[PDB]
């Protein structure tokens, strides 16, 4: 019934509340009834270090009944046959309404640590267990290091490393916080950092505020997009003629050989940020919709794509300038085009250039003095956006 | 002094640093435990990015603070 | 095509009516289009006592195309490879629109009581058909038995059987009937059973009335519920006392170590239910709330966990009172917390010391005399409310 | 006198008994025929479980009932 | 040369007998000083539960301690 | 979320402009998250011939994360594991959210043709690969011709062949067109054709316009179904008389043996056609309704079916004139229940002998004079619908 | 020496010829009698389709039964 | 004169052919090349099923046409 | 016995220096012509990036050619 679904998502809140660190699971896109999760092999076990996924679907009435659960990957336990079933019983004669699969799963990665011998799927197994360890030992590691150790699959595990990482860092920071007065850098350091405490007086000396981005991989993307977004609230001709170029853009990449309609989508938001600059907004308004993760993201996908544009467009102004031995486009598409991927200084000058723009980049890192260098670029053009580069993350700046 | 990266398997492994060490001399340090070769190993401190040449002092990792080590192994 | 999923319930209405007993089919889940079918060995054929799964995937535009339908289960036969698709050619060549996925499969339990040896989709199997037929029913047994008669897979078989009994015996019984004099129960037994007929005039002694409870497995929970709801529509201290000791339950039970989310569900239909004797309901209008499956089941639930609950509490009281080698606690996993598993003694005893109220039970079943056993639980509490037992089954009695 | 046991087959087994039997004697008599050990039997009678020490009369089972049988084939 | 029985309704009944007695007449003298009859009744000696043929000394029961009693309330 | 399902439906609208013949894709009935790809091994390498099937599984957020693609068919390849996922990076580390699935397995074909040895997910065959060349080829190539090569697969190929034709065969003619004036035929044929010109010039003699059907093999009761029921549009007696017949038909059929649920589908479009006739529509409000994609489908199936009807009902007048040695049953469950399969002499005799009705068919082919010979069925009676036959293809002519 | 025709038209038409015809003169006199050209009709004598130039004792053809006449209409 | 048939691989091969031309001739000139048998080829332009007997000429398939081999391999 | 450098801000400036000078010097000599420091300095002789410690005749470096100069933007 309708009750089963509505429950599922109970159990999903409470999966998620906690995340248990080897063993997780979720939903399979659209279905909710179908779930697939990964299991890490615990240490001091055969099994450490291998992944081992496992499908789950659930009855039409939950939880009247167990769900079903199996390992899709193969693996060498008395209680696992090599079809793939699990040999506990509280999926099948034990089973309780009271159960979260929270406790399937907990019992599942229990049941790996600790086998059960005595009451077998697989007897050999079983066998093998209570009686030649070192067999059974070396037995599950070779299982482990085909069939789960292997290959892609990792992949999973190390994007789910990624997910349960700046899903935090993004319960910790926003995507574009409040503006701030930047005494507050103050308190980040340490009072072992003199050097550093010197540089961020030397800031309190040319900017009275600050505006800090998450650090998600995207942090100059989107600084330089909040920033020179809320620069157009003031100036009209600079407003249209910024307008002009972004509708050119569009077909501009297109016609160097990007898919429109796939584009089309991010162009879309852009537009609607500049639309919301154009009618004029109050800042906070704009912070708002910069604080939406979509309409964010889907902006910080276009100004990559912008510098990938620029880049082709320039390909020997830049390809000598490449560190290592890419092409131009192959270091688009792996160090600019893609989500999450950092950002340098050739990525800064594309993009400037780009939307034919001036920017100041203020570097503080060890230097010697209380010099926090000022960057204009390009050249000579005198900036009014201003961005703070700290190692490795970017945030804004505000005279 | 002492920093605790935390890996993909969920376990933690601590180490003995000073502030001025690079970060190819922690990755370094962590290979002669794991054997992962720096290579193949990549260090996220508070959703920053590690360079390879770089201090501890640079990032303002301090004593007992928590980074993450995401292999990249060598991929397809 | 929405006249696909459309035309996909007429079909599933038209297997719905008729269960045909070894061929059947249904949806996964959510999954219209995603049906799998459990299919038994034919007897008089090698692959008797076997069961074969097979999963079948409909097209975006039914029916003017055939369903792929494949073994998930290996087999051996002529006209099914190994790779587990089939070379039955209603499903490729000679489809029509007018068929339903009863025909296909009903076809499919034709090919195996008779194969298709001059049409074979592996030539070998058709080869030793035609020429050594004590090897290919051999090899076709252990076939069937690694690979079909193996473990797992027959629990799904097994519980498909109770699946089919208490759904007809859903069909003659309700779960809570009208309330009916129990001179009813005279045309239940026979002529030659003049004995009953002697407990039952000692029935008529006590007892005005009766009403009955579908044998369900949970005939004793149901009956507890329905009577002591409506016997708390009169005594406003007692259901108020009542209500009292119910919220208290909750947190007994999750600081008993209960998850409390799960729990909670079931916890508001008990109070809900209790909510509409509180706000006083004709008995009718409670027993229209019995009568809704989800909302009984809910309730029956947690009566459970109740019983559970109380048992864990007073550990030492029991363990030694338990039948066998368990725990207490096993022996709530095991006989008292999972739905449709039958009721004794302790259970009663439990739940009446939990929810501290009395009960009596009048036990019927061979005795000499016309002598109908009242039991007064816990011993001497002037009960309010009254049960009968039949061997097998509880229903509620009326004075 | 005669009963009618319905099993997971599908199949239909008949069955010569007094009504003054046991369940364990029936599931013996089922056990002459299938084989099936009286451990592996477990039978319901119209939703009501069977108990292997009570009689046929009890349960109120009579000439030309229609039972289940159930088999718990030992789990895991 | 006497034992006890305990009743989880929250009683303890006591009665006399000989070490030597079977099952049953036990099972009747519980009935003779409550009244609950012997085919209703179920016993159990510290976790087994006792066949009617078999004798006190038989399951060796000593008589200090104490059998459990309960009710055959199978049902569902 | 939903803006993920938005966007695959974009992804797939994109594939569908343009039909990628060897490799292309397409969901899961009723699952957008879940899809399948038919790939052809290109020629000029040792996979040609055999056909790999693929399922793709697209992120609950799309794109901002790969699609999981794997291959279900085993094959040898540096690239590919054989556990079936492969080591294109562009779903791993170069993943970009401007890039369509086209551009994925249109990759994929490419890592066909020009393997990747260099960066190996198996590195004995890229070992191979890059020493012995011959091993690799024969190698792959029994691959091939075991796994991919094997029966039943190529059947899904040579229907997505089909269905890869009839769709842009939909692309150039609708179902049913407009009613234009047979002077365009002149432009559809040649100037060496003179022939043909001559047997259209004598076409011009007696009717004054042509409306053209889609060639989907349907092309007869396509025609047939749309001049009849426009036909009907001024004879109220035989809209009436043919009415009833319709209604008998159903049971007719049903007692013949067909399974009435399934059918009485079919029956109600068939009926609903008759009664926008019934109530008088203007012509092009029926031809509105014809060509809807599932309202003619629906209809044609019934036609069709209509035909088996009377075939079976006068087996023996038939069955003699069976072509080959098939049955009258046979000859209807292969050649004429069926879809997309095509009609003959027999089965416009049946129909209309079925719907007790007059129809006209000019033939045009070779005949050396100007002649089109018209044929009157039943002979004698006066036809109100006329038809015309050009090899094979089947269209409706106007007096 | 002559044989006849049955066209599903609901028609039996007869003509007149010799056992050493060919098939093609055949159809020319159905195409006299009736008037449908040879290049579209299709004939089949019992199950078998006859071929343009064998001739009737050729495909034997007795002079007294029928052969079943189908046009050419094969379309879609 | 010249026309060209596009295979279920993706594959096209053209072939020289006069519109005078059999179709029967075009799947022999096809089996010529690839040694698919006629038998298991068939032939689709623009739609239009075509018939081993037929001419180019009749489908009015004119020079640089494009129609479509499908296989029917012999089933199950 | 000097070389040039490329600046991707569009300047190209060029610099007096020997064949056996390290790295170090050289970015301090680029520090000194126009002002950014040598601990934000990254350097790349057509491809390849240098190290510190290394010298001019050691990376091979004729002195004609231009190596490029990017800052150490690294952020994210």
């Amino acid at each position: 019934g309708a009750m089963a679904l509505k429950r599922i998502h109970k159990e999903l809140n409470d999966l998620a509340r906690d995340p248990p660190a080897q063993c997780s699971a979720g939903p399979v896109g659209d279905d909710m009834f179908h779930w697939q999760a990964t299991i890490m092999g615990p240490n001091d076990s055969p099994y450490q270090g291998g992944v081992f996924f496992l499908t789950i679907h659930f009855p039409t009435d939950y939880p009247f009944k167990p769900p079903k659960v199996a390992f899709t990957t193969r693996i060498y336990h008395p209680n696992i046959n090599s079809n793939g079933s699990i040999s506990l019983d509280i999926l099948r004669s034990q089973w309780s309404p009271a159960l979260t699969i929270s406790k399937v799963l907990l019992s599942i990665c229990s049941l790996l640590c600790d086998p059960n011998p005595d009451d077998p799927l697989v007897p050999e197994i079983a066998r093998i267990y209570k009686t030649d360890r070192e067999k059974y030992n070396r037995i599950a590691r070779e299982w482990t290091q085909k069939y789960a150790m292997g290959g892609s699959a990792y992949d999973e595990a190390i994007m789910a490393q990624q997910d349960r990482i700046q899903q935090e860092i993004a319960v910790q920071n926003p995507l574009v916080s409040e503006r701030l007065e930047l005494s507050v850098l103050y308190k980040e350091y340490a009072e072992d950092d003199n050097i550093y405490q010197q540089k961020i007086k030397d800031l309190h000396k040319k900017y009275s505020y600050i505006r800090k981005t998450r650090p998600d991989g995207n942090s100059f993307y989107r600084a330089f997009g909040f920033s020179h977004l809320e620069a157009l609230l003031d100036d009209s001709k600079e407003l249209q003629r910024f307008k002009a170029v972004s509708a050119k853009s569009k077909e501009d990449l297109v016609s160097q050989g990007f898919t429109e309609f796939t584009i089309e989508d991010f162009h879309n938001t852009f537009m609607d940020l500049i639309e919301q600059v154009e009618k004029q907004t109050s800042v906070a308004d704009l912070l708002a919709s910069f604080n939406d993760q979509s309409t964010s993201d889907y902006l910080v996908v276009y100004l990559r794509l912008l510098t990938s544009g620029y880049l082709q467009r320039e390909s020997k102004f830049f390809e000598h300038f490449i560190e290592g031995g890419r092409t131009v486009k192959e270091f688009c598409q792996q160090e600019v085009e893609p989500m999450c991927k950092e950002s340098d200084h050739i990525h800064i000058i594309a993009l400037a250039q780009a939307l034919s723009v001036s920017i100041q980049v203020e570097y503080m890192d060890r230097g010697e003095g209380g010099t926090t260098n000022p960057h204009i670029f390009p050249e000579g053009s005198e900036p009014k956006v201003y961005l703070l580069y700290r190692p490795g993350h970017y945030d804004i700046l505000y005279k | 002094m002492q920093i605790f990266v935390k890996t993909l398997t969920g376990k933690t492994i601590t180490l003995e640093v000073e502030p001025s060490d690079t970060i190819e001399n922690v990755k370094a340090k962590i290979q002669d435990k794991e054997g992962i070769p720096p290579d193949q190993q990549r260090l996220i401190f508070a959703g920053k990015q590690l360079e390879d040449g770089r201090t501890l002092s640079d990032y303002n990792i301090q004593k007992e603070s928590t980074l993450h080590l995401v292999l990249r192994l060598r991929g397809g």
